[PDB]
């Protein structure tokens, strides 16, 4: 999932976008893929 | 600046409206007869597209027009002029054909001057 | 050479699209300061665009007023805009302006309705404007759809010539035949080595695979949409 | 115009379908939560749906209950062992 | 006109992406499941709508089909799609072409020459324009009414062609039935095989047992009750109701505590654009 | 051809044609002195210049011009014409009277 | 809740804001309502 950035590929934003701009679309795709982390230990803890 | 140019029923008068500021063949000059006291009604229509002419429809042949770039006039030729059908006339331009839609041409605009 | 020494461009109603392929485009040519006056790109930053590989090029040249170069951009709207030259608001290229007032032109003000993104009207098919279905070459509500620019040269902007070149690049998806001129160095395999394939990053051990491939295919993807699979060019 | 009209929605998303196993058989029954046997079509517009949905959207076996419609099986008079539960005391199964 | 079922019929490569071993769900424009065909069947060829692409396919036993022609009004007024063929090779051309093949043609802006595309023989075609892109999927395949079973088909050509193709007319040779079946948004799941072909796909939208299996991304369902999203079809038709008065706006005079109401604030005298 | 006559003669003038003009009028304004100009297009419309005070409604074979609160130094005529079809025919013509 | 966007109404936004101007905020309102839902959720597991 790309979590609303241009590409789900880390490595893509960085050789289109200027460093200037490419981190925007850089945290969103930081802040989407933690959420997923935090989502998945929570299950885990409710299982265990 | 569509500034412009008897009582026996024979005549052969001239009518011309020079034109000033807008650029002449871009619109449908038209010639429009108002009688004193009463309203307009449009007698005479010339195109810059083609040369199809079309007048008023109240008597035919009676009514030419014509047209002229060199020197931005219509010239319109009356002959045989009615008594009755003596008024101040009027040389009107046309809207900008580049708003399309309804019908640009036959819309009048300006009205001359005088 | 041949898009922008050309001295004669194509008209706008007939925006010619010329295709580039299997050569090497470093856009470091075209960089010139009096020219190229606006360089606004959309999707890739101009000054990453020389290490990219591109595989659908079209290189679509067209002379319009310097006033209307704004509706060129995606979103805009008007009389070039709508009834000319239509671009999609997911555009991927740079349009390159530059004012050529020093150095007939046709323009469509006349449609039914706007065209979609990438199309071309070229008929001379008269614009009825009234009631009367007139199909006669022109009338008092008959109108012709195409006329003269008529550049004023006196004009300083307003109504100035302004060659446009637009470069609408497809993102690397497919086998490339476009790319930036850059090195190549021999491969290495079952080793942990940075590798750069085609402007695709990143560090793995590089070794022959099994799968088969379609001559439309150049990557593999996984269960995780990644690059696991690339054949390498030469 | 002033003129007064009432909107009712025309967007189910929630439709529950009880299969007795691809394997087994690919007879299915659809059930609706909390509607009526005759807002079905309108809900889920059948008319713009395709010819194959409006079979499961009206029909013959048609038996309401608490939970919603149930279309697709048929109500029997006799009761056994739940094997697919429903709810409110209803069960289904490919017999 | 004649008509008949397509069984699972039309299904394309939606990308050039490799995929092996994998289920993927994808939506584009795809002949609907269990859709239903103008089974044409020559002695003729009408001139056909191409609305959303057109699904082609030909049971000749010989070549009979040399190509298409595909526009809006086939005439020299505007500019039309040739996409003829002989045995050497293959003939693409953008022009105007005044037909009785062409009579004559003076505007010319494409050409495009490729090998040949062309009852045993299911010589099925696709055809897409979406933002001035003609896009041709094809396959082979002998058959010894439209042939059950499963094919994937592989892109061949895709086209910078910017004009209208609203109707499209099959060419003749004059023994052949020719099928046209039109492409509608739809959601398909396909399942990739271990070699990187397309197997086996289901049409989300076409049954409520096909929405089970797309919800659960499987193609086998257990027994059981499941709740599925919603994947039929969405409403297409919209409606807009403005009021229609006429007085403009007092934004005029303006040009000092007042206010405007009543009236048609017409801007051209929040997002400015819209 | 096409004929009309305007019904009066806050202020509506209303001119009626015999067949279905849908929407081909224009609104003209004579100053007794200057003149007609324009203040109605396509029987819905502004051009450019025009006080907004002046409003054309209407379409078919009902149309209406509406001057809202009588605005000082309007006592011009007003005139209502037809592009449909030729010959091109004015209305009869009304002048507010105060 | 608002969440930091300009308005509730999915449509308001989208009317009332440019297309590349638009995805921020609807991206802004997703994912507040997205953390709201998942919150529900892990409270119904907890009191299960
Ligand atoms: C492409 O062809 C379509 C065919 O529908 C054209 O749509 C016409 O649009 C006009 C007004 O713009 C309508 O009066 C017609 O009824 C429509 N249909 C036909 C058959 O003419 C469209 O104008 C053409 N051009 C583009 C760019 O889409
Ligand atoms: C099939 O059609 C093509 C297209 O016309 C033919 O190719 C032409 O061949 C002649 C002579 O061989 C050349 O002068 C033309 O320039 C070719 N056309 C193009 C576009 O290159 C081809 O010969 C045909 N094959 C047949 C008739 O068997
Ligand atoms: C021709 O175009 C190139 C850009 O490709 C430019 O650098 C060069 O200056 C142009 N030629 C002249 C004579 O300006
Ligand atoms: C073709 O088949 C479809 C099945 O979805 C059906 O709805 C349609 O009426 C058929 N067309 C005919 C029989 O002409
Ligand atoms: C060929 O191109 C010319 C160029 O303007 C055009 O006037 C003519 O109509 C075209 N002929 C067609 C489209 O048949
Ligand atoms: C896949 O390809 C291999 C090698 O060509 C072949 O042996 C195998 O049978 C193929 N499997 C399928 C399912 O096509
Ligand atoms: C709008 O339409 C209604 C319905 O016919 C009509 O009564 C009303 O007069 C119209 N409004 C105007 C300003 O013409």
């Amino acid at each position: 999932s790309k979590f609303g950035a241009i590409s789900s590929v880390l490595n893509d934003i960085f050789s289109r976008l200027d460093p200037p701009e490419a981190e925007v679309q850089i945290d969103r795709l930081i802040t989407g893929r933690l959420q997923s982390l935090q989502t998945y230990v929570t299950q885990q803890l409710i299982r265990a | 600046q569509l500034l412009e140019s008897l009582v026996q029923p024979g005549r052969s008068l001239r009518l011309s409206c020079a034109a000033s500021g807008f650029t002449f063949d871009d619109y449908a000059m038209h010639w429009v007869r108002q009688p004193p006291g009463k309203g307009l009604e449009w007698v005479s229509g010339s195109s810059w597209n083609s040369g199809s002419v079309v007048y008023a429809d109240s008597v035919k042949g009676r009514f030419t027009i014509s047209r002229d770039s060199a020197k931005n006039s219509l010239h319109l030729q009356m002959n045989s002029l009615r008594v009755e059908d003596t008024a101040l006339y009027y040389c009107a331009k046309a809207v900008d054909p580049t708003r399309g839609s309804y019908s640009p041409d036959y819309g009048f605009d300006i009205w001359g001057q005088g | 050479d041949e898009v922008f020494n050309a001295t004669r461009f194509a008209s706008v109603y007939a925006w010619n699209r010329k295709r580039i392929s299997n050569c090497v485009a470093d856009y470091s040519v075209l960089y010139n300061l009096a020219p190229f006056f606006t360089f606004k790109c959309y999707g890739v930053s101009p000054t990453k665009l020389n290490d990219l590989c591109f595989t659908n090029v079209y290189a679509d040249s067209f002379v319009i007023r310097g006033d209307e170069v704004r509706q060129i951009a995606p979103g805009q709207t008007g009389n070039i805009a709508d009834y000319n030259y239509k671009l999609p608001d997911d555009f991927t290229g740079c349009v390159i302006a530059w004012n050529s007032n020093k150095l007939n032109y046709l323009y469509r003000l006349f449609r039914k309705s706007n065209l979609k993104p990438f199309e071309r009207d070229i008929s001379t098919e008269i614009y009825q404007a009234g009631n009367k279905p007139c199909n006669g070459v022109a009338g008092f509500n008959c109108y012709f759809p195409l006329r003269s620019y008529s550049f004023r040269p006196t004009y300083g902007v307003g109504h100035q010539p302004y060659r446009v070149v637009v470069l609408s690049f497809e993102l690397l998806h497919a086998p490339a035949t476009v790319c930036g001129p850059k090195k190549s160095t021999n491969l290495v395999k079952n080793k942990c080595v940075n590798f750069n394939f085609n402007g695709l990053k990143g560090t793995g051990v590089l070794t022959e695979s099994n799968k088969k491939f379609l001559p439309f295919q150049q990557f593999g993807r996984d269960i995780a949409d990644t690059t696991d699979a690339v054949r390498d060019p030469q | 115009t002033l003129e007064i009209l009432d909107i009712t929605p025309c967007s189910f998303g929630g439709v529950s379908v009880i299969t007795p196993g691809t394997n087994t058989s690919n007879q299915v029954a659809v059930l609706y939560q909390g509607v009526n046997c005759t807002e079905v079509p309108v809900a889920i517009h059948a008319d713009q749906l395709t010819p194959t949905w409006r079979v499961y959207s009206t029909g013959s076996n048609v038996f309401q209950t608490r939970a919603g419609c149930l279309i697709g099986a048929e109500y029997v008079n006799n009761s056994y062992e739940c094997d697919i539960p429903i709810g409110a005391g209803i069960c289904a199964s490919y017999q | 006109p004649a008509y008949t079922n397509s069984f699972t019929r039309g299904v394309y490569y939606p990308d050039k992406v490799f995929r092996s071993s994998v289920l993927h769900s994808t939506q584009d424009l795809f002949l609907p499941f269990f859709s239903n065909v103008t089974w044409f069947h020559v002695i003729d060829n009408p001139v056909l709508p191409f609305n959303d692409g057109v699904y082609f396919a030909s049971i000749e036993k010989s070549n009979i089909i040399r190509g298409w022609i595909f526009g809006t009004t086939l005439d020299s007024k505007t500019q039309s799609l040739l996409i003829v063929n002989n045995a050497t090779n293959v003939v693409i051309k953008v022009c105007e072409f005044q037909f009785c093949v062409y009579s004559s043609a003076n505007n010319c802006t494409f050409e495009y020459v490729s090998q040949p595309f062309l009852f045993k023989n299911l010589r099925e075609f696709v055809f897409k324009n979406i933002d001035g892109y003609f896009k041709i999927y094809s396959k082979h395949t002998p058959i010894i009414d439209l042939p059950q079973g499963f094919s994937a088909l592989e892109p061949l050509v895709d086209l910078p062609i910017g004009i209208n193709i609203t109707r499209f007319q099959t060419l003749l040779a004059l023994a052949a039935a020719y099928y046209v079946g039109y492409l509608q948004p739809r959601t398909f799941l396909l399942k990739y095989n271990e070699n990187g072909t397309i197997t086996d796909a289901v049409d989300c939208a076409l049954d409520p047992l096909s929405e089970t299996k797309c919800t659960l991304k499987s193609f086998t369902v257990e027994k059981g009750i499941y709740q599925t999203s919603n994947f039929r079809v969405q409403p297409t038709e919209s409606i807009v109701r403005f009021p229609n008065i006429t007085n403009l706006c007092p934004f005029d005079e303006v040009f000092n505590r007042k206010r405007i109401s009543n009236c048609v604030a017409d801007y051209s005298v929040v997002s400015p654009t819209k | 051809a096409i004929r009309m006559t305007q019904s009066p003669s806050r202020v509506t003038i209303t001119c009626r044609a015999s067949q279905s003009i849908s929407s081909y009028l224009n609104w003209y304004q004579q100053k007794p002195g200057k003149a007609p100009n324009l203040l109605i297009y396509a029987a819905s419309s502004l051009e450019s210049g025009v006080p907004s005070r002046f409003s054309g409604s209407g379409s078919g074979t009902d149309f209406t011009l509406t001057i809202s609160s009588l605005q000082p130094e309007d006592f011009a005529t007003y005139y209502c014409q037809q592009s449909y079809s030729t010959p091109l025919t004015f209305g009869g013509g009304t002048k507010v009277e105060i």
